[PDB]
């Protein structure tokens, strides 16, 4: 199966395009740079198992981070919620929303 | 997950039904396969450059080039089939039968 | 047992340097004989094909399969002693890290353990 | 010697766009590791700065790093404006 | 908010494909193919992908499904999910396609040869005999 | 075509294969299975004839679709998480369809319908290489994301191609149909331990394709593609027809022959993980393999059919071109048992 | 998991630098010049924090030395200064090449009224260093405990007990 | 936005004065009364196709100019072009270039 | 100068956010104000849609597509 020849070589063939976090040209950082990083080092040497059990916390803030399935469901609560009451009357966005305030440099 | 690439997913789903189909001319398989790629390649790149991968946008350019490279293969295999029938159609190449 | 993943193991090496520790087979194992018996009979069944004489048409070419295969059958012997050997010894060291999973059972006599009789009738 | 000679001499008479384009090819693919000014483009492409320079903590014990532009330690760029 | 644009860019991709799935008369297919190409471009362009969207409109159309076509003739929500910074005083999209000759050297070695097997099948397959 | 460019396109399906197998970024391994699959065609087309053609043209359709269906499981899985190396699947049924793109390469049920149209429309070289070459890259694949299968998909497949190999092996007349079915089983054999061992898979991988090996060498010497035209051949090389029994007899899974040791070790491997009723179904319906390798024995070498005049011709001239590694290929597929716990060498 | 903290409005609140890209463009040398220290010192936090909420102090003595600067042209330099930011102004790509005089009335103006060298070619872009007492951030990462690797046996290699031990072979 | 506006602009005249063109001449009334698949026109498609995708490999050429590692792009870029060069050879000694 | 007036900015529109969530969310029961969605204390870049969410559509518009319409 899998004969890992850039291992006893030394090369490099592909390992440079595996991960966000790995030396992009010009420095530019990935999207979740920071969440890739940290489950990484925290599942480096544990095995995918032991990986998988314990290091879920950051590889659902990495996925959170790549997705934001739940930003984007708390966001449309609060829009439906606004909604609602801007229907019912007993809301009134501000200015600041409406596009009447004064925009800082 | 947005409804782009999930409309994306579908466009690729129906796609591959259609290339599953055959209803006749097999230059629709070709078509359907390219759409395939076609429906690949857009939803690999909104995927990359949303994530600010930026040693993956080298990846579409490569599928492009190779599935492109795949077509013309299957264009010059289409014309011997038509060379020995005249015409396109599947049901011509009913001779090997399980 | 997956042994691929296994800690501080080079990808491509045969028999990698601590197998040097264990005790090589010998040349007069019957796996080794076995070996060069697989070789003389491919050796026969060459001369068979080409239309040769079965037993004495080369000499040659059936000593060259013979020693080939011997070859062969000693470097595969000693890597596979030398994987038992790990699996012997990952098995053995997990036991000795894991003392709550494998308790020593209380000796018991027969003279003490009620067994069901059943008669033959 | 003479049949080399005479190739090249048969081949620039009733082939010459050949012949061009094959010199053109060999001087392209052989001058560039003669010159002299490619470690010049190395190192011009070396001084142009895309990225904010980020400043490093002092703690005493680097005399080669400078702490204000002006201070005449760090890497200089008068040999580009010599160029 | 456009009325969500890039979802009726998306809707407008899928009718494509469902149009000529059918694959009727395949110049229509063909051409239907070539609507939803356009379609698929234009999504890509207006994501911000302008390199990336101008080789689908040039290599995939202008190449691909024009050769298709000569051998037929022959033959009878959003908004949300983008970033707040920049990216500098260049684009990293052709940063990251141009590195492919200094980061990318297996890549450009293994489609070389492929191209280059790619010719040499062709013409085998197509010396007849 | 040109002895070269021949040498060229073996060299380059080769090459593609160990890039599939040495790579760890996906869209590697994409590659390595487009530069296989585009060095291959010409190969089944060396012989040009519109059987060839048609065979060509159906493997390349599959192994397009399934390349498509390969990307988009890498697509998928890359979207649910940022990551190109080859490792757990990370998510759902991305990698459904990684498993099903892998199954058409490989020919498993039920993508099983395009190997025995390829294997009969293509000559027996072609044959040779399409069923042995052809599985290492897939297989190798599956043995490195192996632990992300679904065991009920991957194990219903694999009895699938077991079950149709054998039902549909009984029916055939032309030997590369046999062969096509026979390569459909014994994919349904590999693929059912490999939840639980690829080593296994791997100790199977071998012994078939040593089987394999033999067993179209041994067709091409007494060049027959049919079942009555290889009923000719004891009335010239009776010696070729008994071997060719003994290996039939091997691949039909008889102990103390070669072809028994994987189904035992993958028989028991399925037994240490408390799994009875799949290994008795498996070995109860390769029975059915073994019946018609049975009849393929009685029509060549326990039986004389009758002959023909023009046979004596041939008795006055013997074969210029001698396989080299024949003898070597029947030995290790008839007479290896007794090397059994080698398998330890993680072949 | 947790209430995220946001400074009030009233901590966001600064003098803010109400001018152009092209004042700003015109001015920027004699800027980078000038007010270097509080700059590298906000974007040293910056950089070391990763947090904008723990640089806010920072950004409101940038923004009182961009003033100050601002202000000493005004008092000393700000003639000569209108029409070079004019001519940069009037320009689509805002380039410095085109009106090189009036560049050059600014700089000798300021060169006699406030002693500014104007900086040379790829002096800004120099990585310099930074005398802060602002202590390091020990854990920016707020990374967690790493797991504990594995057992990581070692010892001497042994003959496997009794061969194989697979079926019926002794060795 | 413009873009769209412009296309849109230039797709509605180029329609608008077909239509006009088509339909001036159609108010007034008038008396109102094969096989063959040559093969090198064929290959002549293909060639273009494979030498197009190798134009779109050297496409950022003009971005890849500015790396640091000049020596390893220059050598992959002389790759690319000797290996273009190498399939037009190819093709033009097995006669695939001939009318 | 930039960077400084970026976070300020950035700063400011999620708190006036905040405030407007505040003051909505003030009835559903069981809301919590300014709630994490990650796990991690560290700081999140936040999303487009996390400061223009409340805002009008034609700054919206602005932000998200104005530099791939400026020709
Ligand atoms: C359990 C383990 C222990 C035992 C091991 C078992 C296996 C061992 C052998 C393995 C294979 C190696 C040899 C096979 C090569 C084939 C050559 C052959 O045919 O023989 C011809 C040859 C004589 O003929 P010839 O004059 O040369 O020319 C005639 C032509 O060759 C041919 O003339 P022809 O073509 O005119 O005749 C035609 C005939 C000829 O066709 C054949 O005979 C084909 C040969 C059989 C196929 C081999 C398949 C591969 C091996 C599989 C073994 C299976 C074992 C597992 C159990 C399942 C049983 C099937 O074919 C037919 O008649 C057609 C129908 C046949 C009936 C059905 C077929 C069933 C065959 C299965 C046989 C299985 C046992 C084989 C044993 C050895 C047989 C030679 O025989 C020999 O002389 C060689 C025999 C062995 C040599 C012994 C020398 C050693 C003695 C000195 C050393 C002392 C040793 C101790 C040292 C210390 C003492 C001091
Ligand atoms: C000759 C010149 C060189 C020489 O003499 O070397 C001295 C060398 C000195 O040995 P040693 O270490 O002093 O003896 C220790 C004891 O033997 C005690 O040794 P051990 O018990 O530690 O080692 C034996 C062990 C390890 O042995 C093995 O793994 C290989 C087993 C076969 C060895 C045969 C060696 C010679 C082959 C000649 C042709 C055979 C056909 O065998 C097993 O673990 C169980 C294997 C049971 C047989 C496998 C099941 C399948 C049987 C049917 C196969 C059908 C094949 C296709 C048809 O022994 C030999 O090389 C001569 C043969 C020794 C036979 C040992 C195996 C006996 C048990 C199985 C009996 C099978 C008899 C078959 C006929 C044999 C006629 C020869
Ligand atoms: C069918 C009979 C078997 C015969 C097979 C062909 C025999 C000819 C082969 C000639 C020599 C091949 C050896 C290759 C030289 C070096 C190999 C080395 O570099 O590779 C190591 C591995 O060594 C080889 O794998 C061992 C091959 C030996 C095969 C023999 C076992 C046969 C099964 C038992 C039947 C008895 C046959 C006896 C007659 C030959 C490292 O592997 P690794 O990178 O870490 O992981 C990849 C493999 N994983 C994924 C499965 C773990
Ligand atoms: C060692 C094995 C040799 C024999 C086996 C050959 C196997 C197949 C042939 C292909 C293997 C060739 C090796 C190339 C691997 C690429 C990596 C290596 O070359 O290093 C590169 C060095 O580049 C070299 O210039 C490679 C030049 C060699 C390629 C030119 C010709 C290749 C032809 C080979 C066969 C192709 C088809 C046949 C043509 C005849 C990387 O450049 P570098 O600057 O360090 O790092 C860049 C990353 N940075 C930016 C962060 C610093
Ligand atoms: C580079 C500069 C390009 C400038 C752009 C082009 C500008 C176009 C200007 C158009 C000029 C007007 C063309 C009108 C002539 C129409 C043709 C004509 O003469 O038809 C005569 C035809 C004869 O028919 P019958 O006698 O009934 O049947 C006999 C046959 N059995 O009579 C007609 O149909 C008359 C048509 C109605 C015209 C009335 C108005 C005049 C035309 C103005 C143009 C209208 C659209 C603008
Ligand atoms: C590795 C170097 C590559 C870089 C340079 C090349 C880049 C592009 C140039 C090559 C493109 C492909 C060229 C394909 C060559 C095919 C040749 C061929 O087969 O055509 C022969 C003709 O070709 C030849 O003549 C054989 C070789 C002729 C000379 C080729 C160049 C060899 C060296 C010459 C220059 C050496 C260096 C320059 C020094 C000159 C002094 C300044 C037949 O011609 P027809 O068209 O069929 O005529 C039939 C109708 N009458």
């Amino acid at each position: 199966p899998f004969f890992d020849v850039q291992k006893r070589l030394g090369l490099d063939l592909d390992r440079w395009m595996t991960i966000q976090s790995a030396e992009q040209p010009h420095k530019i950082p990935g999207r979740c740079h920071a969440f890739e990083k940290e489950w990484i080092e925290c599942a480096h040497g544990i095995g995918g198992i032991r990986a998988e059990k314990e290091c879920k916390i950051e590889f659902d803030d990495f996925v959170e981070c790549l997705l934001r399935q739940k930003t984007m469901k708390r966001l449309s609560a609060i829009k439906r919620q606004r909604d609602k009451l801007i229907k019912e009357g007993k809301y009134t966005p501000p200015p600041h929303h409406l596009g009447k305030e004064d925009p800082r440099p | 997950m947005p409804l782009v690439y999930m409309n994306i997913i579908m466009a690729f789903a129906i796609a591959l039904a259609g290339l599953l189909m055959y209803r006749s001319h097999l230059m629709s398989s070709l078509l359907c396969l390219e759409g395939m790629m076609l429906s690949l390649f857009i939803m690999s790149t909104l995927i990359i450059l949303n994530t600010h991968f930026t040693l993956a946008n080298m990846m579409p350019i490569i599928l492009l080039v190779f599935a492109a490279c795949e077509a013309a293969l299957g264009l010059s295999l289409l014309v011997m089939v038509s060379n020995t029938y005249g015409t396109d159609y599947v049901q011509n190449l009913n001779l090997l039968q399980c | 047992t997956m042994m691929s993943g296994r800690p501080g193991r080079v990808p491509l090496q045969f028999l990698p340097n601590e197998a040097r520790s264990l005790p090589p087979p010998k040349l007069t194992d019957p796996r080794l004989v076995y070996m060069g018996f697989l070789g003389y009979c491919s050796g026969l069944i060459d001369n068979a094909i080409r239309r040769r004489p079965v037993v004495s048409a080369g000499l040659h070419r059936q000593l060259l399969y013979v020693t080939s295969f011997v070859f062969f059958g000693y470097y595969l012997l000693k890597r596979q002693d030398y994987m038992y050997a790990l699996r012997d010894h990952d098995m053995f060291a997990y036991v000795k890290s894991h003392p709550e999973d494998f308790p020593e059972k209380d000796k018991k006599t027969y003279g003490e353990i009620l067994e069901e009789f059943h008669p033959v009738r | 010697a003479g049949r080399i000679a005479s190739f090249l001499k048969n081949a620039w008479a009733k082939e010459p766009v050949l012949v061009a384009s094959f010199a053109i090819g060999g001087l392209a693919i052989i001058l560039p590791s003669l010159s002299p000014y490619t470690n010049y483009a190395i190192r011009i492409n070396r001084a142009t700065p895309y990225n904010y320079p980020v400043p490093l903590r002092d703690d005493g014990n680097m005399p080669d790093v400078p702490s204000h532009p002006q201070d005449p330690q760090g890497p200089s760029l008068e040999w580009l404006k010599n160029l | 908010m456009t009325m969500y644009i890039a979802f009726i860019l998306s809707t407008i991709f899928v009718i494509g494909f469902v149009g000529f799935s059918s694959k009727p008369s395949p110049i229509y297919g063909g051409l239907g193919l070539i609507v939803s190409g356009g379609v698929g471009c234009g999504i890509v362009l207006n994501f911000g992908g302008s390199f990336l969207g101008l080789m689908v409109f040039l290599i995939y159309l202008g190449g691909m499904l024009v050769v298709f076509g000569y051998t037929t003739a022959m033959a009878t929500g959003d908004w949300v999910i983008y970033d707040t910074g920049d990216s500098g005083f260049f684009s990293e999209e052709a940063m990251g396609i141009a590195a492919l000759y200094s980061y990318g050297t297996w890549l450009v070695i293994v489609t070389g040869w492929s191209l280059l097997i790619g010719v040499v099948v062709i013409m085998e397959i197509t010396r007849g005999n | 075509m040109n002895p070269i460019i021949y040498t060229t396109l073996i060299m380059t399906v080769m090459s593609g294969t160990m890039l599939v197998m040495i790579s760890s970024h996906w869209l590697l391994i994409w590659i390595g299975f487009e530069m296989n699959l585009l060095a291959m065609i010409p190969v089944l087309m060396k012989n040009f004839n519109p059987r060839a053609t048609e065979a060509a043209t159906k493997y390349f359709l599959t192994q397009a679709t399934a390349s498509m269906m390969l990307m988009m499981a890498i697509i998928i899985n890359l979207l649910y998480s940022g990551q190109w190396t080859i490792t757990k699947m990370f998510n759902p049924v991305a990698m459904t369809m990684m498993t099903m793109a892998l199954a058409m390469k490989l020919g498993l049920s039920p993508f099983h319908f395009w190997v025995p149209e390829v294997t009969q429309g293509i000559s027996l070289q072609a044959g040779l290489l399409l069923l042995t070459w052809q599985k290492l890259a897939p297989l190798s694949v599956l043995c490195q994301i192996s632990q992300s299968i679904n065991p009920n998909l991957m194990l219903t497949m694999a009895m699938l191609s077991i079950l149709i190999g054998g039902w549909g092996g009984l029916n055939q007349t032309q030997l590369r149909k046999i062969m096509a079915y026979s390569s459909i089983a014994h994919m349904g054999w590999m693929t059912a331990v490999l939840p639980y061992n690829t080593t296994m898979t791997i100790l199977n991988l071998l012994i078939y394709i040593t089987m394999t090996l033999a067993m179209f060498m041994l067709l091409i010497h007494s060049s027959a593609t049919t079942t009555l035209s290889l009923s000719h051949t004891w009335n010239k090389m009776p010696v070729i027809t008994s071997l060719m029994m003994v290996t039939l007899l091997s691949m039909g899974g008889l102990p103390p022959l070669s072809g028994f040791m994987p189904k035992w070790m993958i028989i028991q491997e399925m037994t240490k993980n408390e799994s009875i009723i799949m290994p008795t179904l498996m070995a109860m319906t390769a029975l059915l393999n073994l019946y018609f390798y049975m009849r393929l024995a009685y029509s060549s070498s326990l039986t004389m059919f009758p002959s023909t005049n023009n046979m004596k011709m041939k008795w006055q001239f013997e074969h210029t071109k001698q396989m080299k590694l024949l003898p070597t290929m029947i030995v290790l597929s008839t007479l290896v048992l007794p090397m059994t716990p080698a398998l330890s060498s993680l072949n | 998991p947790g209430i995220v903290e946001l400074p009030t409005l009233e901590d966001l609140k600064v003098q803010e630098v109400k001018v152009s890209s092209s004042v700003l463009k015109a001015a920027a040398h004699h800027y980078g010049a000038q007010c270097d220290k509080p700059n590298k010192e906000f974007m040293l936090c910056r950089w070391e924090e990763k947090d904008p909420r723990r640089c806010l102090e920072e950004g409101k003595l940038v923004n009182q030395c961009a003033l100050d600067f601002f202000r000493q042209i005004k008092r000393h330099c700000a003639e000569p200064f209108t029409e070079y930011w004019t001519c940069i102004d009037y320009s689509g790509l805002q380039l410095f090449r085109h009106c090189r005089k009036q560049q050059a009335k600014f700089d000798e103006c300021v060169l006699d009224k406030l002693g500014w060298v104007r900086p040379d070619l790829g002096e800004l872009s120099k990585v310099t260093k930074v005398k802060t007492d602002r202590p390091l951030p020990e854990n920016p990462y707020h990374s967690r405990a790493r797991p504990e690797p594995n057992p990581e046996a070692e010892g001497d290699l042994k003959p496997a007990k009794h061969g194989s031990r697979l079926f019926f072979w002794t060795m | 936005m413009n873009i769209m506006l412009t296309l849109l602009t230039n797709v509605t005249l180029a329609s608008l004065l077909v239509l006009i063109a088509f339909w001036l001449p159609q108010l007034n009334a008038y008396s109102e009364k094969r096989l063959p698949f040559s093969m090198k026109f064929f290959l002549v498609a293909i060639t273009f196709l494979l030498f197009d995708l190798e134009i779109a490999l050297l496409l950022p050429l003009p971005w890849a100019s500015q790396t640091n590692n000049l020596k390893t792009m220059l050598t992959m870029a002389l790759f690319l072009l000797i290996l273009l060069a190498a399939s037009l050879a190819y093709e033009w000694t097995q006669k695939g270039l001939e009318w | 100068l930039f960077q400084a007036e970026k976070d300020r900015r950035v700063l400011q529109m999620l708190r006036e956010n905040l405030e407007e969530e505040a003051i909505i969310m003030k009835d559903v029961p069981d809301w919590k104000v300014g709630e994490s969605v990650f796990h991690t204390t560290r700081w999140v870049t936040p999303m487009m849609g996390e400061l223009y969410g409340l805002r009008t559509n034609e700054e919206i518009l602005s932000a998200t597509y104005g530099f791939i319409w400026y020709t």
